[PDB]
């Protein structure tokens, strides 16, 4: 009751970053962790606010950064809410367990955990986590198929930081193939830079597979030995097969002509009198009755 | 005010969207009309 | 034929009026233009038809017709019945 | 609103910017043909006297102008062409002048397209512009653009069109508006309140 | 004798069922429309008549057996989509 | 030009003729209030944004 | 009500006070200044009344008087609804420029002062957030009750 | 002939204190008395009554007595008090329909033409409306007797007055679940309304006690109607009555994301005048 854990876990948070460049300069990293788990032990059954918090962002900070468990563990951890977090070690703290779910591929429950970690943030210039979690934030989303215009904010500090990468979400939205690989010649050796290279590399799935939503909706009944020479795929007898997984995902739903070769489609249309626009409502009418 | 504690370190929409489009396709599509009367 | 037929063809009726074909579409043309008599015919395969507008919003508004005919209904047996017991195990 | 602001021309006097009344007839008549169609552009920039003999000093809107309007669909591109480059040349139109022409294209095709259902992908060559392939991949990205209602065959050479009603496209640009609003107040109302 | 799924009977099975020819059936139904007895719609290219309302008949003590059990689950529907009333807006108004 | 509709056919030359009065009146009347209350909380920073 | 009763003219000569108050019940209602411009208290006085009410008629009033039959069971003139949900919202819109309009010059003379000069015309704010409550309890009630009829009815 | 009838309060509780005066006797009595009021405009209204001295004893219970010196009087007294108030008909107590109740009808015909009677309750337990009226009607007819008479029910509610809405809303003070908004209708009708619906199923079925087991007569006019249930029966889920459904679904829920969407953003103005009166006013009173 004297605040002594209360004013001092910020002053153990505070001399932890420099206890942390320190050791990310010349020393080691993990005996540390177990000191850190005495000192995260002993939170939470004596006081409970702020010691809660401070302890898991400064666990996570090599965890994710190296191969260790930690990722399940946060999972089963109890200590995800410290319910309060001085908006400040609130609003990484969403992004660093973020990016835990991007990395073991949980994609769409990332991208709201990464937005909210975008919008809890202060007022100020020099943000070079935000350069971060602004080039993170739609990898994700990339890995889904949605793309903002990610530009809307450009500063002369964030030109620089997006135009390697703003040239990459050009290729997705385009359906050539080794367009990709003509970044990832290009602008390979930055991407290792900012630690975000397997991500980037399994995106030849996603570029395939809004190929194949393009030209489905552009084309109504093309050759099946036409769709690979636009897609410089350079065989026709696999160009059946990305279409079987098309149809086994469910992208487009008509039928193949295997014996012809050519590829029917029906045309699709009055999605109006179908359920799907009332849950963009019911998505839409409860949030706006919460705020 | 104006701290972010550092852990780690229109005019111009519409024309962005253009770009996407024409990115490397037909640029100065200007003469190849005078050379497709001829072949088509 | 507009009041109790859908869909009847071209040859049908123009045997029930005993005339030409080009005899028959002569006698529907200036009756819809007077718009005493609604029709969509047809001279490529003959389908004609009576009463056939897109209907919007006339389902459910009719739907809605015969759910009030029916819960006037189900009313009108409800208080009948408990009066007809009353004549035959009254005393 | 660029055309309705610019939609008197008459007591739009001989002012000093452009000094030339003629070169104001040249910018109400190359927005004009965007902002609206052809139940107005057939009476109100086609019959209007204070708008025919102004470009009468003029043979290259005229015949640009009217061939959209007169349907001479081949000689339509060839003006075109003239036209956006001295739009770019052109201060004030230079930083959207990519943004024209393909709202200019979308607006040729798609009245040539909406008057037939079964028209061949093979005609457009000979009478609308050259290059079966040109008119192939230029077709391929803007249906996929989500504009231009009709559907390309492939294999027996054919274009056909569709009607969809003006509810889902309607629809469509709700959705956007709405997610656009409720973007600005979800975050203005965590700024204020700290 | 046809349920209300469809009761949607043909011209040729009105032409097995009372061995009259195609040329006179219809004739037979607009007279069953014009006195009343029945009430429905007539198509002619599909061959079809959507009948809807029909005069009701007499019936013996087994036909109310059919209409005790066809009545007796719609007893217990009304019972379930109810269930849902009281139980999900049960804090709206005690 | 719009003074009739329908479409026309080059096989053979048929004319499918249709007509609804689709619905203007619901959207486009309640779609423009979205962009006018986009004005409204633009004119929320000209009282709270500036002042608190 | 209230009623009265007399009291002798004969005591008022006397100077003497009636009633002889031996309980904290009777000066519990106080008499209207127009009653007592009349003769009280100079002739009668009140009497304080209650009323005697019991189940035997409580209840059977109750459960009678508005009672709603089969009405909630109803679509409310199908084509009509939504066509009365733009008979609202066109002009909302313009109700909306009006609330696009009196926020915009606010950061001026001082709001008790936008209080005194509103009693002229017609504010949005009150009369905005009227017809959000007219457009959804017209809205929710009907599309509720028609999604209890297809599972009731088959 | 007759729309329906309006009952209003006052006749209502001018039963219940007679039922109460007469509660004494113990063994037996039903309240029976002449109802008075007028109708106009087709629909029969209720306003006044009395209770007329009555017996019965249970051996030969055809032996009824209304002492009509009683009735002469006192409806001499009322129309001289009231001109614009007549005689419209009689009632009894009603629980279960008592058999003198075919010919008290006929006894006092003679005063008003559509003599109709009014079944009240005296102990109050449903879940509807415990009021009910009949009709008179008579058929030389299908099958029963040559000599047919029948009471055939008209619809029946509590009808209101401006003068009386001061004193039943004055007399309740118990529970009035006004303020009609979203839920009003909720309760009134969709809790109770699908409630109501029960105790209409459930009807039929205490008719439907006769499959081979109940009372001697069988049906003949009663399933006419019952066939004609299970036929207008409403339209099964396949036609465009799917596709229509989710039209409006996609048309009347635009409307509720657009009025939700607002209520968002004045509640919003509203909590920027909460802060002018908070940073505003800490500096200056402290």
């Amino acid at each position: 009751s004297t605040q002594n854990r209360r004013a001092l876990d910020l002053v153990a948070a505070k001399c932890y970053y420099y206890h942390a460049r320190v050791y990310e300069f010349l020393d080691k990293l993990d005996v540390v962790r177990s000191f850190l788990h005495a000192r995260l032990r002993t939170a939470t059954l004596r006081h409970d606010a702020d010691g809660q918090a401070t302890l898991l962002n400064l666990l996570l900070r090599n965890y994710l950064h190296y191969s260790l468990y930690d990722q399940a563990e946060k999972l089963v951890s109890k200590s995800v809410f410290p319910e309060q977090a001085n908006n400040n070690e609130w609003a990484r703290y969403l992004y660093y367990t973020g990016r835990i779910k991007a990395i073991q591929l949980e994609y769409s429950e990332a991208r709201r955990t990464m937005t909210n970690a975008l919008r809890k943030a202060p007022q100020h210039t020099a943000v070079g986590f935000k350069q971060t979690v602004h080039k993170l934030l739609i990898v994700v989303e990339l890995l889904l198929g949605e793309i903002p215009d990610r530009l809307q904010f450009r500063q002369p500090s964030l030109k620089r930081s997006l135009m390697p990468y703003f040239l990459l979400t050009q290729a997705v939205r385009t359906g050539n193939l080794a367009k990709f690989n003509q970044v990832l010649d290009q602008f390979g050796e930055k991407f290792q830079a900012d630690g975000t290279y397997t991500l980037i590399i399994r995106l030849r799935h996603n570029v395939i597979k809004t190929g194949v939503r393009m030209i489905s909706l552009s084309y109504s009944r093309i050759s099946l030995a036409d769709i690979a020479q636009k897609l410089q795929l350079d065989s026709p007898e696999d160009a059946e097969f990305i279409v079987a997984k098309a149809i086994r995902d469910g992208v487009i739903e008509a039928s193949i002509n295997h014996e012809k070769g050519y590829v029917q489609s029906k045309e699709m249309i009055d999605i109006y009198s179908t359920r799907e626009p009332q849950l963009a409502f019911h998505q839409r009418i409860s949030f706006c009755l919460d705020i | 005010m104006s701290e972010k504690k550092q852990p780690v370190d229109e005019d111009n929409w519409d024309d962005d969207n253009v770009e996407d489009d024409f990115s490397n396709q037909l640029r100065a599509e200007l003469e190849k009309h005078g050379y497709k009367m001829e072949t088509s | 034929m507009a009041k109790y037929y859908t869909r009847i063809t071209m040859k049908r009726m123009a045997q029930l009026l005993d005339l030409s074909v080009d005899e028959s579409e002569a006698f529907l043309s200036n009756l819809v233009v007077n718009k005493t008599i609604f029709a969509k015919v047809d001279r490529l395969a003959g389908i004609i038809n009576f009463q056939r507008p897109k209907d919007p919003n006339n389902l459910l508004n009719d739907w809605s017709q015969k759910l009030n005919s029916l819960m006037s209904l189900v009313n009108k047996t409800t208080h009948l019945i408990a009066k007809e017991e009353m004549i035959h195990n009254l005393q | 609103q660029a055309a309705e602001l610019f939609l008197d021309t008459v007591s739009t006097f001989t002012s000093y910017e452009l000094m030339d009344y003629k070169t104001f007839v040249t910018y109400t008549v190359y927005v004009s043909m965007i902002a609206l169609e052809r139940p107005d552009l057939r009476e109100k920039v086609i019959k209007g006297a204070e708008i025919l003999e102004v470009l009468h000093s003029l043979p290259a809107v005229r015949q640009y102008l009217f061939s959209l309007y007169e349907c001479r669909y081949s000689v339509f591109f060839q003006s075109l062409a003239v036209v956006e480059q001295e739009m770019k040349k052109d201060w004030l139109f230079a930083p959207h002048y990519r943004y024209y022409v393909r709202e200019m294209r979308i607006h040729a095709y798609s009245q040539l397209l909406e008057s037939y259902r079964s028209l061949t992908l093979g005609y457009m060559a000979e009478a609308f512009g050259v290059g079966v392939e040109f008119i192939d991949q230029e077709l391929s990205r803007f249906i996929a653009a989500g504009r231009l209602h009709c559907k390309i065959d492939k294999v027996n050479e054919i274009v056909e069109t569709n009607r969809p009603d003006s509810k889902n496209w309607q629809y469509q640009e709700t959705i956007k508006k709405g997610d656009l609003l409720l973007n600005r107040v979800q975050k203005l109302s965590r700024v204020i309140n700290m | 004798t046809r349920p209300a799924n469809h009761r949607q009977l043909t011209f040729e099975e009105i032409a097995k069922s009372a061995k009259i020819t195609v040329n006179e059936v219809e004739l037979l139904v607009m007279k069953a429309l014009s006195v009343g007895l029945v009430k429905g719609s007539i198509d002619e290219v599909d061959k079809r008549v959507h009948m809807t309302w029909v005069q009701p008949r007499v019936l013996d003590l087994q036909q109310i057996k059919g209409m005790k059990d066809r009545l007796e689950f719609w007893c217990t529907d009304v019972k379930s989509m109810e269930m849902l009333v009281e139980h999900q807006a049960h804090d709206i108004l005690t | 030009d719009k003074k009739f509709h329908g479409i026309l056919d080059q096989g053979e030359g048929v004319l499918i003729i249709f007509d609804e009065p689709p619905v203007d009146k619901t959207y486009e009347a309640a779609l423009e209030t979205i962009q006018n209350m986009s004005k409204v909380v633009d004119s929320l920073y000209n009282k709270a944004k500036k002042l608190t | 009500i209230d009623a009265f009763r007399l009291i002798n003219a004969n005591m008022m000569v006397l100077g003497h006070e009636p009633r002889q108050t031996t309980s904290n019940l009777g000066h519990l209602n106080k008499p209207s200044i127009q009653a007592l411009i009349h003769g009280l208290n100079r002739h009668y006085y009140s009497i304080t009344i209650n009323y005697r009410k019991n189940e035997l008629e409580q209840k059977m009033l109750l459960n009678l008087h508005k009672k709603s039959w089969m009405e909630g069971l109803t679509l409310q003139d199908y084509s009509e609804h939504c066509k009365h949900n733009e008979s609202v919202v066109k002009e909302m819109l313009e109700l909306a420029k009006n609330y696009n309009k009196a926020v915009e010059e606010e950061d001026k003379m001082t709001p008790e002062q936008l209080a005194i000069k509103n009693v002229g015309k017609q504010d949005p704010k009150r009369h905005l957030e009227e017809h959000v409550d007219v457009l959804m309890t017209s809205n929710i009630v009907q599309c509720l009750a028609a999604m209890l009829d297809t599972v009731v009815f088959k | 002939a007759v729309q329906k009838v309006v009952v209003h309060p006052l006749v209502l509780l001018s039963v219940v204190d007679h039922f109460n005066r007469i509660g004494k006797v113990g063994n037996q009595k039903r309240v029976v008395g002449v109802l008075l009021g007028s109708w106009q405009k087709k629909v029969l209204d209720v306003s006044n009554s009395f209770a007329v001295p009555f017996d019965e004893d249970d051996k030969d219970d055809s032996v009824w007595f209304l002492d009509h010196d009683y009735l002469e009087n006192m409806y001499g007294m009322f129309k001289k008090v009231n001109a614009r108030e007549r005689i419209v008909g009689w009632y009894h107590t009603g629980p279960k329909l008592h058999k003198n109740d075919i010919a008290i009808n006929e006894l006092m015909k003679r005063y008003c033409p559509n003599s109709v009677l009014v079944i009240i309750d005296v102990k109050p337990k449903d879940l509807g409306l415990p009021t009910e009226a009949y009709i008179s009607v008579e058929e030389v007819h299908d099958d029963g007797t040559p000599t047919s008479k029948t009471f055939e029910h008209v619809t029946s509610e509590i009808g209101a007055e401006e003068a009386e809405e001061v004193g039943v809303e004055h007399l309740l003070r118990d529970i009035k679940d006004t303020t009609v908004g979203t839920l009003s209708q909720r309760i009134t009708n969709q809790v109770h309304g699908l409630k109501g619906l029960n105790s209409k199923l459930l009807d039929i079925r205490s008719y439907l006690e006769k499959v081979a087991t109940g009372k001697l007569p069988i049906n003949h006019q009663i399933i006419y109607q019952l066939q004609d249930v299970f036929n207008l029966l409403p339209d099964v889920s396949l036609q465009e009555f799917v596709k229509a459904f989710y039209l409006k679904t996609n048309d009347q829920m635009v409307v509720v994301y657009l009025a939700s969407l607002i209520r968002s953003v004045v509640a919003l103005h509203n909590l920027i005048n909460n802060k002018i009166a908070n940073r505003d006013a800490e500096k200056k009173e402290g």
